[PDB]
RNA sequence: UAAGGUGAUAUGAACCGUUAUAACCGGCGAUUUCCGAAUGGGGAAACCCAGUGUGUUUCGACACACUAUCAUUAACUGAAU
RNA sequence: CGAAGGUGUGCUGUGAGGCAUGCUGGAGGUAUCAGAAGUGCGAAUGCUGACAUAAGUAACGAUAAAGCGGGUGAAAAGCCCGCUCGCCGGAAGACCAAGGGUUCCUGUCCAACGUUAAUCGGGGCAGGGUGAGUCGACCCCUAAGGCGAGGCCGAAAGGCGUAGUCGAUGGGAAACAGGUUAAUAUUCCUGUACUUGGUGUUACUGCGAAGGGGGGACGGAGAAGGCUAUGUUGGCCGGGCG
RNA sequence: UACGGUGCUGAAGCAACAAAUGCCCUGCUUCCAGGAAAAGCCUCUAAGCAUCAGGUAACAUCAAAUCGUACCCCAAACCGA
């Protein structure tokens, strides 16, 4: 999720930024940059995000 | 030691100008402080895969930082900061005599 | 407990050269370099399963590298991996590829 | 051929500004 | 539309949207695609009929493997984009024989003449043919005049009677005129008052049986669009081996339900032209438009254009001298400029169309065409053996050029290079 | 604490932020591959190999956890007698 | 309205020096008096750096010498193409180990590096390039030797060593011939094979160790015979009549 | 043909003699200085098993992981600046 939008249900579900909602990533991933068009926003704001629901587990968890 | 927000009709107490007012700033804490108060020219070699040459050249991210009054409805000066309650309290936002936001 | 396999990101884009789709033309064996820990086995699965290719038998390799970019001393290695899965003409992709 | 000459061709006029 | 076509490629995207699924990049792309359709201009009760057979497929289908299916798809897209329009039957707009009777059926004006322009103009240039032409209407103003322009403006007698108000006659005369004097290929359009269409073609009644045309054409302007149908499709009765086109293209907005209604007729098309210009218009076949995503390709064209030159050199003596014994100079160079322009080498395409193997960058296309002239400036502002030895241009000999050509130095010296690296890169070989 | 930011050579790009939740600083916490006392055996440190469990399992099997020596105690065993 | 430092000039003192000042320089400097010292070099075959000298001298690394015509190029004795010529051939060829660690191939560029020139290179910058069930290492096995629970010794450190565990240079299982890449090759392709383990079906049957036995499993030297590698001649086939 | 090379096609394709330091030969002969080991391998049984499991063979199928592989290699890539 977001933030404190993460804190909800309990199923890894939502963990599977990586699982058809990663495939994307794998496309535009060819150095040599190609696919200047526009708004190639192809940065990584989902890796980052793949951790804090990593993250939380534990807390409801564990510690 | 930041002192503009979003503008802040500026002076120059001293680099080649007296008191020309300005707006951009973007002065910090790790950056710059760009301001009309100053500009130059000369433009930099293109080699032409594509000319990237647009052509052109005056100021770009021109000098002088901080130390530089900011508006004052009368004269120059008046530096600012002084501090107030509440009204956020994310920043002290205030004036020197009377006065705080422009 | 789940095995701890990057059942998805195993791999990583094609590696493509003048190898590249020339050695598409001998068994529709494409390159594409995996990671260091792949192990073919773990390659077999990650383009068959969930990219659709229906691939047999790979290959993989390994490969340095070291330059020197700046003026004196800075200096490096950098490693990297090699694969060419395989398909068999019956089981195509309705290839990805173009001009 | 098509592809080169024809490319050749245009990054030439494009790259020599005269 | 135009902005969807950029669907294309917005679609050449591994990354996907959201969704995980990405499964949706489908769906949206069509009604996206979809929309962007009935907003400019296009009839829809057909629409579903589209939107639908493309499902149909679907559920009945996959891409042979070895092959990635988003890109299918398209074929499917695109294939239906085909039937959607102008499906499948290749305009047959050449000779059955010769001379010829174009009746030239118009609505109320609009391209009313025009069109005719182009047309002829096209014709001409385009096989020993003899043109002719002839006002074909009189009701409204300006027919001959206008027109009349061109006509010499191009190189194209025609003919006509001021003022004079009576088609039939002058037509007749016209014809056997050209006839009389042999020429190949008439064009005349024509037209009426009556407030009604049966009216207008009403009139080609008689226009037609008794004249005795081989080949009739009606057109309208996409400014009607879908609505037009109608109209023509009046007359695909009237005359079947009707054919038509629509005038303006770039003169509109709406287009697609024009040129979509037509289609959902059996309608018959032929060119179509973007508008102005004595050459904007253009021959037709679904596909060619659509070409490149939703329509208009070349090169393939401009591609082929490299045969014509890479193989012509072949063509100063192809041999002219079988060898290696220095029989030529290199100044084509500013040879490839003439062509071209002098006939064809407007921009040859040049577009670039795919970015396609490599995508590369924005004014490499886009930043020199239009102006490309410049290069030219000098060349021409040079004696022959200069080009032939690219390699003796002294800061002096060349400012002469420099001004000569009337261009502030910097401009050459700043090319001289996109020749002698142009080669260096373009001669490695091995 | 805040009008500015994604450390440096390092720009460029693509982004994040702005009259109460970017970035930054401080506290507590999460994660912390591998080698190294190195501690499961091994070993030309970053690597080779194994035993007992576990879940999933598309039920093939795999990833992970524990298994070093020694001492204090306890529990169970148990020679020559 | 030019500090220090640098370079000239004049005056001045017994002297070490002081002052003034022209030029350069771009910021600091310090009367006077008193105070604290890393306080004054030509030498120490002194330390460090810079520059001479010899001197445009010796030398350019095997005496297997090369000539010419084209190409490219700003320029070719040296690079690419070609014809000659000469040199090695138990090698000056080919393959691998050890060691090296991208030197391989392509494109490029010629500052530095090549004892010269260099368009050329094992040089620079880019890319590309090493594909295995059968080859090797891992891995079973142990040699010399190493380590070593407990143990025996020894001021401490630590030495020795039982079980045991490591350690090849040695023993254990299985693939060849064509083809192909700019560069890979018993790894890729084709054609034809083979080893071992699990699972299964079938058939017949006593299976089972860290154990017993056999076997692996072994010297030097010499004397043949047979055979193959392989060469020669003929036949055959293709080619030319100088 | 890019000048390096490429696609296609494609005859005969046998016999005789001559050899090795290679192979039969971990052999045969002989001698004194009297010439590793352990595992695989074959076999025999112990405890145990006790219509079972296992054993042998045939074939069917699955598995055979992971590293190395470029180039120099009596030398301009190693030891000698
Ligand atoms: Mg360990
Ligand atoms: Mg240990
Ligand atoms: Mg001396
Ligand atoms: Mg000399
Ligand atoms: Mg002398
Ligand atoms: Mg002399
Ligand atoms: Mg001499
Ligand atoms: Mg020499
Ligand atoms: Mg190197
Ligand atoms: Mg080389
Ligand atoms: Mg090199
Ligand atoms: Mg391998
Ligand atoms: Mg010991
Ligand atoms: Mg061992
Ligand atoms: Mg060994
Ligand atoms: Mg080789
Ligand atoms: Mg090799
Ligand atoms: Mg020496």
């Amino acid at each position: 999720m977001k933030a404190k939008e993460l804190r909800e249900k309990s199923v890894e579900e939502l963990n599977t930024e990586l699982l058809n909602l990663l495939r994307e990533q794998f496309n535009l991933r060819m150095q040599a940059a190609s696919g200047q068009l526009q708004q190639s926003h192809l940065l990584k704001q989902v890796r980052r995000d793949v951790a804090r629901v990593k993250t939380l587990l534990n807390e409801k968890a564990g510690a | 030691a930041a002192k503009i927000r979003r503008d802040d009709e500026v002076i120059v107490l001293t680099g080649k100008d007296k008191g020309k007012r300005g707006k951009v700033k973007n002065v910090l804490s790790s950056g710059k402080v760009i301001v009309e108060g100053i500009n130059l020219v000369k433009k930099h070699q293109k080699p032409v895969p594509a000319l990237n040459q647009p052509g052109g050249i005056v100021e770009k991210e021109a000098a002088i930082q901080v130390s530089n009054v900011a508006i004052f409805n009368a004269a120059t000066g008046k530096a600012d900061r002084v501090g107030f309650r509440f009204e956020d309290g994310k920043k002290v936002r205030f004036f020197k005599s009377n006065s705080e936001t422009i | 407990m789940i095995r701890e396999e990057r059942l998805l990101k195993v791999l990583r884009a094609p590696h493509v050269s003048e190898k590249a789709s020339t050695a598409m033309e001998k068994s529709n064996t494409i390159v594409l370099k995996v990671a260091k820990d792949a192990t073919k086995a773990e390659i077999k699965a990650a383009v068959q399963k969930l990219f659709e290719v229906e691939v047999e038998v790979v290959n993989t390799l390994v490969v340095k590298g070291k330059v020197k970019r700046h003026g004196q001393r800075i200096g490096r290695r950098s490693d990297w991996k090699k694969a060419y899965v395989t398909l068999k003409e019956g089981q195509n992709l309705d290839f990805v590829g173009g001009a | 051929l098509g592809f080169p000459i024809n490319f050749l061709t245009l990054y030439v006029t494009v790259q020599h500004k005269k | 539309f135009d902005n969807l076509t950029d669907r294309l490629s917005r679609t050449l995207r591994n990354i996907s949207g959201r969704g995980r699924l990405t499964e949706d990049n489908v769906k949206d792309t069509l009604r996206e695609v979809r929309m962007a359709l009935l907003e400019a201009d296009v009839a829809l009760p057909v629409v579903r009929e589209f939107i639908n057979r493309v499902k149909e497929k679907a559920v009945g289908h996959e891409v042979n493997k070895s092959l990635t299916p988003g890109q299918e798809f398209v074929k499917i897209v695109r294939n239906e984009l085909v039937a959607a329009m102008g499906e499948e039957n290749q305009t047959l707009n050449l000779a059955a024989q010769p001379p010829a009777v174009v009746l030239m059926a118009g609505l109320q004006g609009a391209g009313k003449t025009t069109s005719v322009g182009k047309l002829g103009k096209f014709l001409r240039e385009k096989h020993k043919k003899k043109v002719l032409v002839v006002s074909a209407d009189v009701y409204r103003p300006a027919a001959i005049k206008q027109l009349e322009t061109l006509a010499e403006q191009v190189g194209v007698d025609f003919f006509p009677s001021d003022v004079g108000q009576k088609p039939v006659d002058i037509v007749n005369a016209a014809l056997k005129e050209a006839k009389l004097k042999f020429y190949d290929v008439l064009l005349v359009d024509t037209a009426g008052r009556l407030h009604v269409d049966e009216a207008m073609m009403d009139e080609i009644k008689q226009v037609h049986a008794s004249i005795n045309p081989v080949e009739t054409l009606f057109v309208v302007d996409a400014m009607t669009g879908q609505d037009a149908a109608n109209t023509a499709k009046a007359f695909n009765e009237a005359l079947p081996l009707t054919g038509v086109v629509l005038t303006k293209v770039d003169g509109d907005a709406r287009g697609g339900a024009a040129l979509s209604i037509r289609h959902i007729t059996g309608k018959p098309i032929k060119f179509l032209g973007v508008g102005e210009k004595t050459e904007a218009l253009e021959p037709f076949h679904p596909d060619r438009i659509a070409s490149r995503i939703l329509g208009m390709g070349d090169v393939l064209s401009l591609i082929e254009d490299i045969e014509s030159k890479v193989d012509r050199a072949q063509a100063e003596k192809l041999a002219s001298k079988l060898k290696k014994g220095d029989g030529f100079d290199l100044n084509d160079f500013l040879e490839q400029l003439r062509q071209m322009k002098n006939m064809g080498g407007m921009a040859s395409l040049m577009g670039k169309l795919p970015g396609m193997g490599q995508i590369p960058d924005n004014v490499k296309s886009q930043m020199d065409d239009k102006v490309l002239v410049r290069m030219e400036a000098i060349i021409n502002s040079m004696t022959m053996k200069e080009r032939a030895k690219p390699e003796i241009i002294k800061g002096s000999r060349k400012r002469r050029i420099a001004a000569g050509c009337g261009m502030q130095v910097q401009d050459v010296n700043r090319l001289l290079k996109q020749f002698d690296d142009m080669q260096r890169m373009m001669k490695k070989m091995k």
